[PDB]
């Protein structure tokens, strides 16, 4: 009736302490934000479950 | 009106959710990290001369 409440740091995953990478990530908009909401939503359900 | 998104934790949330009014609850607004201090550089003891 549950699974692990995982979480991912988008910036850490994509850009391993790279400024140039970060600039080249920001150019893609809300990519990280969207992923964060999705993962949060799952964890919320895990609690209800 | 206006919000200075760097003033305080409240400001971050308001800007994050794109609203001047928040209903209630706990929200993740960003990641965080600790900033490194000095430098540590190490080179081999004895070389050929």
């Amino acid at each position: 009736v549950s699974m692990a409440k995982t979480s991912v740091d988008c910036n850490m995953y994509i850009c391993g302490d790279s400024t140039e990478c970060a600039n080249l990530l920001l150019q893609y908009g809300s990519f990280c934000t969207q992923l964060n909401r999705a993962l949060s939503g799952i964890a919320a359900e895990q609690d209800r479950n | 009106d206006a919000v200075d998104c760097s003033q305080n934790p409240l400001a971050e949330l308001k800007c994050s959710v794109k609203s001047f009014e928040i209903d209630k609850g706990i929200y993740q607004t960003s990641n965080f990290r600790v900033v490194p201090s000095g430098d540590v550089v190490r080179f081999p003891n004895i070389t050929n001369l």
